Protein backbone atom coordinates (compact mmCIF):
# COMPACT_ATOMS: atom_id res chain seq x y z
CA UNK A 1 0.00 0.00 0.00
CA UNK A 2 2.77 2.31 1.05
CA UNK A 3 3.85 3.35 -2.72
CA UNK A 4 -0.29 3.89 -3.68
CA UNK A 5 -1.02 5.64 -0.87
CA UNK A 6 1.43 8.40 -1.55
CA UNK A 7 0.98 8.40 -5.33
CA UNK A 8 -2.93 8.84 -5.12
CA UNK A 9 -2.79 11.79 -2.75
CA UNK A 10 -0.46 13.46 -5.06
CA UNK A 11 -1.76 12.84 -8.37
CA UNK A 12 -5.10 14.58 -6.94
CA UNK A 13 -3.70 17.18 -5.41
CA UNK A 14 -1.40 17.90 -9.03
CA UNK A 15 -5.20 18.34 -11.00
CA UNK A 16 -6.22 21.75 -8.48
CA UNK A 17 -3.50 23.12 -9.82
CA UNK A 18 -4.00 22.35 -13.43
CA UNK A 19 -7.87 23.69 -12.92
CA UNK A 20 -6.37 26.39 -11.74
CA UNK A 21 -3.92 27.37 -14.50
CA UNK A 22 -6.79 27.05 -16.68
CA UNK A 23 -8.81 29.56 -14.51
CA UNK A 24 -6.05 32.13 -15.44
CA UNK A 25 -6.13 30.78 -19.25
CA UNK A 26 -9.86 31.35 -19.46
CA UNK A 27 -9.28 34.68 -17.62
CA UNK A 28 -6.39 35.78 -19.78
CA UNK A 29 -8.88 34.83 -22.93
CA UNK A 30 -12.01 37.35 -21.36
CA UNK A 31 -9.37 39.74 -20.12
CA UNK A 32 -7.47 40.15 -23.96
CA UNK A 33 -11.10 40.23 -24.99
CA UNK A 34 -12.39 42.91 -23.06
CA UNK A 35 -8.82 44.87 -24.45
CA UNK A 36 -10.15 43.88 -28.07
CA UNK A 37 -13.72 45.29 -27.35
CA UNK A 38 -12.54 48.06 -25.82
CA UNK A 39 -9.90 49.13 -28.68
CA UNK A 40 -13.09 48.60 -31.17
CA UNK A 41 -15.28 50.42 -29.25
CA UNK A 42 -12.43 53.24 -28.65
CA UNK A 43 -12.41 53.08 -32.67
CA UNK A 44 -15.98 53.70 -32.84
CA UNK A 45 -15.40 56.59 -30.68
CA UNK A 46 -12.47 58.36 -32.00
CA UNK A 47 -14.89 58.05 -35.43
CA UNK A 48 -17.95 60.10 -34.07
CA UNK A 49 -14.89 62.37 -32.51
CA UNK A 50 -13.24 62.67 -36.35
CA UNK A 51 -16.67 62.72 -37.83
CA UNK A 52 -17.38 65.92 -35.17
CA UNK A 53 -14.88 67.16 -35.96
CA UNK A 54 -15.26 67.62 -39.94
CA UNK A 55 -18.35 68.54 -39.30
CA UNK A 56 -17.42 71.64 -37.13
CA UNK A 57 -14.62 72.28 -39.66
CA UNK A 58 -11.62 71.05 -37.96
CA UNK A 59 -10.67 68.62 -40.23
CA UNK A 60 -6.84 68.87 -38.49
CA UNK A 61 -7.92 67.29 -35.58
CA UNK A 62 -10.05 65.00 -37.72
CA UNK A 63 -6.81 63.62 -39.89
CA UNK A 64 -5.33 62.64 -36.53
CA UNK A 65 -7.94 61.15 -34.90
CA UNK A 66 -7.92 59.05 -37.85
CA UNK A 67 -4.40 57.89 -37.15
CA UNK A 68 -5.81 56.95 -33.43
CA UNK A 69 -7.70 54.85 -35.01
CA UNK A 70 -4.95 53.22 -37.49
CA UNK A 71 -3.09 52.84 -34.18
CA UNK A 72 -5.97 51.50 -32.44
CA UNK A 73 -6.61 49.27 -35.07
CA UNK A 74 -2.69 47.56 -35.13
CA UNK A 75 -2.94 47.41 -31.71
CA UNK A 76 -6.49 45.00 -32.43
CA UNK A 77 -4.44 43.31 -35.04
CA UNK A 78 -1.82 42.21 -32.01
CA UNK A 79 -4.66 41.60 -29.94
CA UNK A 80 -6.56 39.35 -31.92
CA UNK A 81 -3.08 37.76 -33.14
CA UNK A 82 -2.65 36.33 -29.23
CA UNK A 83 -6.24 35.98 -28.60
CA UNK A 84 -6.19 33.21 -31.60
CA UNK A 85 -3.06 32.03 -30.25
CA UNK A 86 -3.91 31.68 -26.33
CA UNK A 87 -7.18 29.77 -27.10
CA UNK A 88 -5.51 26.26 -28.27
CA UNK A 89 -3.73 26.34 -24.47
CA UNK A 90 -7.64 26.46 -22.97
CA UNK A 91 -8.52 23.43 -25.09
CA UNK A 92 -5.11 22.12 -24.78
CA UNK A 93 -4.92 22.21 -21.06
CA UNK A 94 -8.86 21.04 -21.08
CA UNK A 95 -7.47 17.40 -22.54
CA UNK A 96 -5.27 17.19 -20.07
CA UNK A 97 -7.74 17.26 -17.05
CA UNK A 98 -10.03 14.72 -19.24
CA UNK A 99 -7.48 12.37 -19.42
CA UNK A 100 -6.25 12.62 -15.98
CA UNK A 101 -9.89 11.97 -14.39
CA UNK A 102 -9.79 8.39 -15.82
CA UNK A 103 -6.11 7.81 -14.65
CA UNK A 104 -6.47 8.17 -11.46
CA UNK A 105 -9.36 5.72 -11.12
CA UNK A 106 -7.34 2.99 -12.66
CA UNK A 107 -4.64 3.52 -10.58
CA UNK A 108 -7.16 3.65 -7.62
CA UNK A 109 -8.06 -0.20 -9.43
CA UNK A 110 -4.63 -1.41 -9.56
CA UNK A 111 -4.57 -1.16 -6.14
CA UNK A 112 -7.47 -3.99 -5.35
CA UNK A 113 -4.75 -6.32 -7.87
CA UNK A 114 -1.95 -5.55 -6.47
CA UNK A 115 -3.01 -6.75 -2.94
CA UNK A 116 -4.13 -10.11 -4.53
CA UNK A 117 -1.40 -10.83 -6.21
CA UNK A 118 0.75 -9.79 -2.63
CA UNK A 119 -1.53 -12.01 -0.56
CA UNK A 120 -0.50 -15.06 -3.03
CA UNK A 121 2.84 -14.14 -3.01
CA UNK A 122 2.81 -14.20 0.82
CA UNK A 123 0.75 -17.86 0.44
CA UNK A 124 3.51 -19.60 -1.02
CA UNK A 125 5.70 -18.09 1.29
CA UNK A 126 3.40 -19.72 4.18
CA UNK A 127 3.14 -22.55 2.07
CA UNK A 128 7.09 -23.37 1.85
CA UNK A 129 8.02 -22.90 5.85
CA UNK A 130 5.93 -26.13 6.67
CA UNK B 1 15.97 9.16 -8.42
CA UNK B 2 17.73 9.30 -4.73
CA UNK B 3 16.38 12.33 -4.24
CA UNK B 4 13.18 11.47 -4.95
CA UNK B 5 13.20 8.09 -3.08
CA UNK B 6 14.31 10.19 0.14
CA UNK B 7 11.46 12.05 0.02
CA UNK B 8 9.09 9.40 -0.63
CA UNK B 9 10.07 8.09 2.60
CA UNK B 10 9.93 10.87 4.46
CA UNK B 11 7.01 11.29 3.47
CA UNK B 12 5.41 7.78 3.76
CA UNK B 13 7.07 8.25 7.75
CA UNK B 14 4.70 11.28 8.28
CA UNK B 15 1.88 10.09 6.51
CA UNK B 16 1.60 6.32 8.26
CA UNK B 17 1.90 8.43 11.36
CA UNK B 18 -0.90 10.78 10.53
CA UNK B 19 -3.65 8.31 9.28
CA UNK B 20 -2.89 6.02 12.27
CA UNK B 21 -3.57 8.47 14.77
CA UNK B 22 -6.01 10.79 13.11
CA UNK B 23 -8.48 8.30 11.59
CA UNK B 24 -11.72 7.25 13.72
CA UNK B 25 -14.96 7.05 12.58
CA UNK B 26 -16.77 9.22 14.91
CA UNK B 27 -14.33 12.17 14.76
CA UNK B 28 -14.75 12.89 11.75
CA UNK B 29 -18.80 12.89 11.50
CA UNK B 30 -18.84 15.10 14.41
CA UNK B 31 -16.21 17.56 13.24
CA UNK B 32 -17.71 17.31 9.62
CA UNK B 33 -21.33 18.37 10.63
CA UNK B 34 -19.96 21.29 12.64
CA UNK B 35 -17.55 22.94 10.44
CA UNK B 36 -19.60 22.98 7.37
CA UNK B 37 -22.57 24.28 9.23
CA UNK B 38 -20.56 27.53 10.31
CA UNK B 39 -19.93 27.87 7.04
CA UNK B 40 -23.25 28.39 5.80
CA UNK B 41 -23.58 31.79 7.64
CA UNK B 42 -20.02 32.51 6.83
CA UNK B 43 -21.65 32.85 3.13
CA UNK B 44 -24.82 34.53 4.32
CA UNK B 45 -22.80 37.35 6.16
CA UNK B 46 -21.17 37.99 2.34
CA UNK B 47 -24.51 37.68 0.46
CA UNK B 48 -25.64 40.10 2.93
CA UNK B 49 -22.96 42.92 2.47
CA UNK B 50 -23.24 41.35 -1.21
CA UNK B 51 -27.20 42.22 -1.60
CA UNK B 52 -27.06 45.15 0.86
CA UNK C 1 -18.27 23.25 -4.03
CA UNK C 2 -15.47 22.38 -6.74
CA UNK C 3 -13.52 20.61 -3.62
CA UNK C 4 -10.23 22.31 -2.21
CA UNK C 5 -7.54 20.08 -0.16
CA UNK C 6 -9.09 20.30 3.01
CA UNK C 7 -13.20 20.21 2.34
CA UNK C 8 -15.08 19.48 5.50
CA UNK C 9 -17.45 17.35 4.09
CA UNK C 10 -15.48 15.53 1.16
CA UNK C 11 -12.75 15.04 3.10
CA UNK C 12 -14.69 13.35 5.73
CA UNK C 13 -16.25 11.01 3.45
CA UNK C 14 -12.75 9.98 2.60
CA UNK C 15 -12.08 8.39 5.93
CA UNK C 16 -15.70 7.06 6.68
CA UNK C 17 -17.52 5.90 3.71
CA UNK C 18 -14.33 3.88 2.53
CA UNK C 19 -13.26 2.53 6.02
CA UNK C 20 -16.82 1.85 7.14
CA UNK C 21 -17.69 -0.56 3.91
CA UNK C 22 -13.95 -2.11 4.65
CA UNK C 23 -15.04 -2.93 8.07
CA UNK C 24 -18.32 -4.68 7.04
CA UNK C 25 -17.03 -6.17 4.04
CA UNK C 26 -14.17 -8.03 6.25
CA UNK C 27 -17.18 -9.36 8.58
CA UNK C 28 -18.31 -10.82 5.55
CA UNK C 29 -15.30 -12.10 4.55
CA UNK C 30 -14.13 -13.69 7.88
CA UNK C 31 -17.39 -14.50 8.74
CA UNK C 32 -17.66 -17.07 5.61
CA UNK C 33 -14.15 -18.57 6.40
CA UNK C 34 -15.60 -19.49 9.93
CA UNK C 35 -19.14 -20.90 8.19
CA UNK C 36 -17.06 -22.87 5.50
CA UNK C 37 -17.20 -25.90 7.92
CA UNK C 38 -19.05 -29.22 6.84
CA UNK C 39 -20.31 -29.89 10.33
CA UNK C 40 -22.14 -26.78 10.53
CA UNK C 41 -24.04 -27.76 7.42
CA UNK C 42 -25.06 -31.32 9.45
CA UNK C 43 -26.36 -29.20 12.65
CA UNK C 44 -28.49 -27.45 9.74
CA UNK C 45 -29.83 -30.80 9.13
CA UNK C 46 -30.19 -31.77 12.88
CA UNK C 47 -32.48 -29.05 13.35
CA UNK C 48 -34.94 -30.22 10.65
CA UNK C 49 -34.37 -33.77 11.80
CA UNK C 50 -34.82 -32.84 15.31
CA UNK C 51 -38.40 -30.82 14.50
CA UNK C 52 -39.68 -34.12 12.80
CA UNK C 53 -38.30 -36.93 15.16
CA UNK C 54 -39.83 -35.19 18.43
CA UNK C 55 -42.97 -33.86 16.55
CA UNK C 56 -44.38 -37.64 16.29
CA UNK C 57 -43.76 -37.70 19.88
CA UNK C 58 -45.11 -34.48 20.38
CA UNK C 59 -47.84 -36.21 18.62
CA UNK C 60 -47.77 -39.64 20.34
CA UNK C 61 -48.39 -38.04 23.86
CA UNK C 62 -50.58 -34.97 22.81
CA UNK C 63 -53.03 -37.54 21.33
CA UNK C 64 -53.99 -39.05 24.54
CA UNK D 1 -26.60 50.41 -14.08
CA UNK D 2 -24.42 48.24 -15.90
CA UNK D 3 -22.21 47.33 -12.91
CA UNK D 4 -25.68 46.94 -10.65
CA UNK D 5 -27.12 44.17 -13.18
CA UNK D 6 -24.18 41.88 -13.44
CA UNK D 7 -23.50 42.25 -9.49
CA UNK D 8 -27.14 41.64 -9.37
CA UNK D 9 -26.94 38.39 -11.24
CA UNK D 10 -23.64 37.44 -9.46
CA UNK D 11 -25.48 37.66 -6.55
CA UNK D 12 -28.66 35.33 -7.74
CA UNK D 13 -26.20 32.76 -7.77
CA UNK D 14 -24.68 32.82 -4.12
CA UNK D 15 -28.32 33.08 -3.33
CA UNK D 16 -29.06 29.91 -5.64
CA UNK D 17 -25.98 28.25 -4.64
CA UNK D 18 -27.14 28.06 -0.79
CA UNK D 19 -30.37 26.61 -1.28
CA UNK D 20 -28.18 23.39 -2.98
CA UNK D 21 -25.38 23.64 -0.17
CA UNK D 22 -28.55 23.62 2.20
CA UNK D 23 -29.71 20.03 1.20
CA UNK D 24 -26.37 19.47 0.93
CA UNK D 25 -25.45 19.62 4.69
CA UNK D 26 -29.22 17.82 5.48
CA UNK D 27 -27.84 14.80 3.18
CA UNK D 28 -24.27 14.25 5.65
CA UNK D 29 -26.74 14.13 9.15
CA UNK D 30 -28.69 11.10 7.57
CA UNK D 31 -25.76 9.26 6.81
CA UNK D 32 -24.06 9.76 10.64
CA UNK D 33 -27.18 7.28 11.77
CA UNK D 34 -26.84 5.22 9.53
CA UNK D 35 -23.03 4.76 9.43
CA UNK D 36 -23.16 4.34 12.89
CA UNK D 37 -25.19 1.57 12.96
CA UNK D 38 -22.94 0.05 10.23
CA UNK D 39 -19.84 0.17 12.47
CA UNK D 40 -21.59 -0.67 15.65
CA UNK D 41 -22.43 -3.84 13.71
CA UNK D 42 -19.32 -4.72 11.96
CA UNK D 43 -17.21 -3.56 15.39
CA UNK D 44 -19.49 -6.27 17.30
CA UNK D 45 -18.94 -9.06 14.72
CA UNK D 46 -15.21 -8.03 14.96
CA UNK D 47 -15.08 -9.74 18.38
CA UNK D 48 -17.04 -12.38 18.16
CA UNK D 49 -15.68 -13.50 14.88
CA UNK D 50 -11.92 -13.56 16.45
CA UNK D 51 -13.55 -15.88 19.77
CA UNK E 1 -11.75 -6.92 -2.64
CA UNK E 2 -13.90 -9.38 -4.77
CA UNK E 3 -16.58 -7.86 -3.39
CA UNK E 4 -15.68 -4.60 -3.81
CA UNK E 5 -14.97 -4.83 -6.77
CA UNK E 6 -18.38 -6.34 -7.87
CA UNK E 7 -20.46 -3.50 -5.63
CA UNK E 8 -18.13 -1.06 -8.46
CA UNK E 9 -18.66 -3.11 -11.51
CA UNK E 10 -22.59 -3.19 -10.12
CA UNK E 11 -22.62 0.55 -9.55
CA UNK E 12 -21.32 1.08 -12.63
CA UNK E 13 -24.01 -0.81 -14.85
CA UNK E 14 -26.65 1.06 -12.98
CA UNK E 15 -24.46 4.28 -13.27
CA UNK E 16 -24.91 3.43 -17.41
CA UNK E 17 -28.82 2.48 -16.59
CA UNK E 18 -29.19 5.56 -14.69
CA UNK E 19 -27.51 7.68 -18.06
CA UNK E 20 -29.81 5.80 -20.57
CA UNK E 21 -32.85 7.12 -19.07
CA UNK E 22 -31.37 10.59 -18.91
CA UNK E 23 -30.62 10.55 -21.98
CA UNK E 24 -33.52 8.97 -23.00
CA UNK E 25 -35.33 12.10 -21.21
CA UNK E 26 -33.21 14.18 -23.01
CA UNK E 27 -34.08 13.14 -26.40
CA UNK E 28 -37.94 13.51 -24.98
CA UNK E 29 -37.60 17.09 -23.94
CA UNK E 30 -35.99 17.90 -27.54
CA UNK E 31 -32.67 17.84 -26.02
CA UNK E 32 -30.39 15.87 -28.32
CA UNK E 33 -27.07 18.06 -27.48
CA UNK E 34 -27.47 16.76 -23.51
CA UNK E 35 -28.32 12.95 -24.76
CA UNK E 36 -25.62 12.74 -26.55
CA UNK E 37 -22.95 13.88 -24.02
CA UNK E 38 -24.79 11.55 -21.92
CA UNK E 39 -23.74 8.18 -24.33
CA UNK E 40 -20.21 9.37 -23.82
CA UNK E 41 -20.98 8.79 -20.33
CA UNK E 42 -22.24 5.11 -21.16
CA UNK E 43 -19.21 4.74 -23.00
CA UNK E 44 -16.55 5.65 -20.63
CA UNK E 45 -18.26 3.75 -18.09
CA UNK E 46 -18.93 0.67 -20.30
CA UNK E 47 -14.58 0.95 -20.97
CA UNK E 48 -14.33 1.44 -16.70
CA UNK E 49 -16.90 -2.14 -16.26
CA UNK E 50 -14.60 -3.74 -18.55
CA UNK E 51 -11.30 -2.93 -17.02
CA UNK E 52 -13.05 -3.56 -13.65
Amino acid sequence: EKMLEQAILEMQEDLVQLRQGVAQAIAAQKRSEKQYNDAQNEINKWQRNAQLALQKGDENLARQALERKKTYTDTSAALKASLDTQSTQVETLKRNLIQLESKISEAKTKKEMLKARITTAKAQEQLQGM
Amino acid sequence: MGLFDRIKRVVSSNLNDLVNKAEDPEKMLEQAILEMQEDLVQLRQGVAQAIA
Amino acid sequence: VRGMNTSSAMSAFERMEEKVLMQESRAQALGELAGADLETQFAQLEGGSDVDDELAALKAQMLP
